[PDB]
């Protein structure tokens, strides 16, 4: 199981130092050198450095006084930080793998990446409200029934239905920055009109940046 | 420092089609280029690496080539799954660049919005906020209009939408307009409906509620 | 379940050619070029078998051609140079003055010419060394093996050497009798 | 004296140190399942690392892989003599090459060499030497199979016909608890057991 995973704060003031580490299995850090890449949300992606097998460092000329990345081999570990952080340092940020001490051995493997956004204003867990089924949203032989995850900072919040059990009709949106400056989500489920009274449906909203887990009972609405 | 231009930037087409897509290296980057594909919400998944060596996991449909000094990813028949953002990356010298990025989408046939809309709950009312909910379901393609009447009356500007990806085995999106309001306000109106316009409708279709 | 293919390739401008059978990722035998006779992998394998060298000698004029029609219709295009991975792994475990092997494992790599050198203390040995022939895979680039036969000491050091144009400079994978295990 | 058989390379349609290097390769795969049962013959053409024509069997006609092939495609196709020796290649070529051949390679069996040792907490089992890769490495710890520790080298080539692996166990031994480690391959008649003897 080759695998990279991020880690870190996820929010972070202006100026401040972002403190990530990329942890690693499968393979030995020895052996295998690691790149950071980062991507801003709906820009393309950009490279930040390499740290290769034998501790050789190369960062870029846009951020070489910013950006520092180290290695714990023992930990299956590498840290990148980044001085005096800006709003334009929001970015999902990743970790890939590479061969060897140089350049020209290709990138195989990304991580999953971490989400850093860098704002001062603080945490907020999130406010689910159930968006009950009705009349109104039942046509002919289908109903639909969801969960609106509203009023928190930052992204990004999970929600799973029935703990994992209800996956097929799940439509979790994109959340929309509101103009008081906290995200909110809905997530929906189409499921057939006969099942409404004899099957339970609870939404799982699990937002971490703020400590916070909630399951929600969607139960059947009149109007 | 070194330029690499993604050719088109979006990009449409059928379900076993033939597409293409173009990246020119401002340099010579010696054969150094990858093709990675990033499906939304996921990382980067290597593709292609030195122009045309595919990577084990990687389908034989896809083909790496280079057409003269342009390089080329080819997609020989095409799967709804690929709907994907794809993005070429030169590995010749410090430092790494990426091109733009090709939005490759999916076309199918045209499908209505299933419109269903959701009223605001008791624990949000007693919290003191409103939020109407109007959700379109399964539809191609992207552009839908969703407007909101409140006592027949056009709303603006207290609205606003989101829009999944495409769905990877129907080729589908959905949309969610959230119409938000105060309690005082909402409580001052008794019709509440939103409008959805769509291709795939041949005349407008309209979903509403007394408070 | 098994595979077994016939492997021919030519590189210009160095003008080499190669034919050899493939038996799940391993080499039956190999036409030597010069000398013009097949070299079976294992020597037991001539004893069991037998092949005509000369007619994959026609086979390689056959690949020149080709790779002619194929350089003018790519409009001269060259290929990429794809660096190699180096491990040095041991054949056994090793124990002090306990006759062993060690390996130099070359992998992922285009095109096929290497040099490779083994290094005792730090001087080359250029005798009593074996090699296999560029083996190749299934991505289509290439793999090779050398041998060293040894006896393991606890001062003696060793350094394989391994020249190839996508690396700068050449790669040095070191062994020790200490430390001798690396694989995670 | 059993003979191995050829299958020529086609000739192809008329459109010193920092040199441009060029490269093209011939593949002539047999593919094989339950023995010489099931036989794909795929007679492949590569320019550098990159396939633009193929034979396969299973389609009977050579086809283009990319923009390149293309012209030798339609002419080796404009050959339907070339054709019929390529389709009855699964049997005169990869059948026959399968058949010299199949007692020193199909039916090939080498012991393995086991070990066990302590390395930088870490038990090592070494398995060196054998052929085919075939092979099944268990950890009993106690008389119990730890599922929860074991990490495996995976199958590494020597190329002399011979496989090694180190399967290791990431354990807590603390007074004389005893470890099992058991080799299970083909050339085995009965499953190899070592012991650790804390
Ligand atoms: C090997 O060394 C020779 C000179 O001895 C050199 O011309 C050749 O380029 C080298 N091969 C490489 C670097 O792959
Ligand atoms: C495999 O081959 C044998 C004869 O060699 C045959 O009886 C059998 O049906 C074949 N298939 C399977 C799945 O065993």
């Amino acid at each position: 199981q080759v695998q990279l995973q991020e880690s870190g704060p996820g929010l972070v003031k202006p100026s401040e130092t972002l403190s990530l580490t990329c942890t690693v299995s499968g393979f030995s850090l020895t052996s295998y050198g690691v790149h950071w890449i980062r991507q801003p949300p709906g820009k393309g992606l950009e490279w930040i450095g390499v740290i290769w097998a034998g501790g050789s460092i190369n960062y870029n000329s846009a951020l070489m006084s910013r950006v520092t990345i180290s290695k714990d081999t023992s930990k299956n570990q590498v840290s990148l930080k980044l001085s005096s952080v800006t709003a334009a340092d929001t970015a999902v940020y990743y970790c890939a793998r590479a061969y060897g001490d140089y350049v020209h051995y290709a990138m195989d493997y990304w991580g999953q990446g971490t989400l850093v956004t860098v704002s001062s204003a603080s945490t907020k867990g999130p406010s689910v409200f159930p968006l009950a089924p009705s009349s109104k949203s039942t046509s002919g032989g289908t109903a639909a029934l969801g969960c609106l995850v509203k009023d928190y900072f930052p992204e990004p919040v999970t929600v799973s239905w029935n703990s994992g059990a209800l996956t097929s009709g799940v439509h979790t949106f994109p959340a929309v920055l509101q103009s008081s400056g906290l995200y909110s989500l809905s997530s929906v489920v189409t499921v057939p009109s006969s099942s409404l009274g004899t099957q339970t449906y609870i939404c799982n909203v699990n937002h971490k940046p703020s400590n916070t887990k909630v399951d929600k009972k969607v139960e059947p609405k009149s109007c | 420092d070194i330029q690499m231009t993604q050719s088109p930037s979006s990009l449409s087409a059928s379900v076993g089609d033939r597409v293409t897509i173009t990246c020119r290296a401002s340099q010579e980057i010696s054969g150094y280029l990858t093709w990675l594909q990033q499906k939304p919400g996921k990382a980067p998944k290597l593709l292609i690496y030195a122009a045309s060596t595919l990577d084990s996991g990687v389908p034989k449909r896809f083909s790496g080539s280079r057409s003269g000094t342009d390089f080329t990813l080819t997609i020989s028949s095409l799967q709804p799954e690929d709907f994907a953002t794809y993005y070429c990356l030169q590995y010749t010298n410090y430092p790494l660049t990426f091109g733009q990025g090709t939005k490759l989408e999916i076309k199918r046939t045209v499908a209505a919005p299933s419109v269903f809309i959701f009223p605001p709950s008791d624990e949000q009312l007693k919290s003191g906020t409103a939020s109407v909910v109007c959700l379109l379901n399964n539809f191609y393609p992207r552009e839908a209009k969703v407007q909101w009447k409140v006592d027949n009356a056009l709303q603006s500007g207290n609205s606003q939408e989101s829009v999944t990806e495409q769905d990877s085995k129907d080729s589908t999106y959905s949309l969610s307009s959230t119409l938000t309001l105060s309690k005082a306000d909402y409580e001052k109106h008794k019709v509440y409906a939103c409008e959805v316009t769509h291709q795939g409708l041949s005349s407008p279709v309209t979903k509403s509620f007394n408070r | 379940e098994h595979v077994i293919i016939q492997a021919e390739f030519y590189l210009n401008p160095d003008q080499s050619g190669e034919f050899m059978f493939d038996f799940d990722g391993d080499e039956i035998f190999h036409v030597d070029m010069a000398k013009k006779e097949t070299v079976w992998r294992l020597e037991e394998f001539g004893r069991f078998a037998s092949f005509e060298a000369q007619g994959a000698l026609a086979n390689i004029a056959v690949d020149k051609a080709n790779l002619e029609i194929m350089t003018k219709r790519s409009n001269y295009t060259p290929i990429t140079n794809v660096p190699p991975e180096v491990t040095v792994l041991t054949n056994s475990p090793v124990e002090l003055r306990e006759p062993n092997v060690l390996i130099c494992f070359i992998d992922k790599f285009t095109p096929p010419v290497v040099n490779v050198t083994w290094l005792r203390n730090g001087k080359p040995v250029t005798t009593g060394v074996s090699e296999t022939v560029f083996l190749p895979r299934e991505d289509h680039l290439f793999r090779k093996f050398h041998y060293l036969p040894f006896l393991p000491s606890t001062e003696d050091v060793y350094d394989c050497r391994v020249e190839h144009w996508g690396l700068d400079e050449p790669l040095l994978k070191h062994w020790e009798f200490d430390t001798s295990g690396e694989n995670l | 004296a059993p003979k191995y058989v050829k299958q020529n390379t086609l000739k192809l349609a008329t459109s010193g140190d920092t040199r441009p290097r060029f490269l093209e390769q011939v593949k002539h795969e047999c593919h094989f399942f339950n023995g010489t049962e099931r036989v794909r013959f795929l007679d492949r053409y590569f320019y550098h690392q990159e396939e633009y024509v193929r034979f396969d069997s299973d389609v009977g006609e050579y086809r283009a892989v990319t923009e390149l092939g293309r012209p030798d495609a339609e002419y080796w196709n404009s050959q339907k003599d070339l054709l019929e020796q390529k389709r009855a290649a699964v049997d005169t070529y990869c059948r026959h090459n399968y058949g010299v051949g199949e007692s020193f390679t199909v039916q090939r069996r080498v012991y393995p060499e086991v070990t066990v040792y302590p390395a930088k907490n870490l038990l090592v089992c070494s398995v060196n030497g054998f052929y085919p890769g075939s092979i099944e490495v268990r950890w009993f710890r106690n008389g119990q199979e730890e599922k929860t520790g074991v990490v495996s080298t995976g199958l590494i080539q020597n190329g002399d016909w011979t496989f090694q692996t180190l399967v290791m166990l990431e354990t807590v031994p603390r007074s004389g608890e005893v470890y099992t480690c058991q080799v299970e391959h083909p050339s085995l008649t009965s499953p190899l057991t070592v012991e650790w003897r804390a």
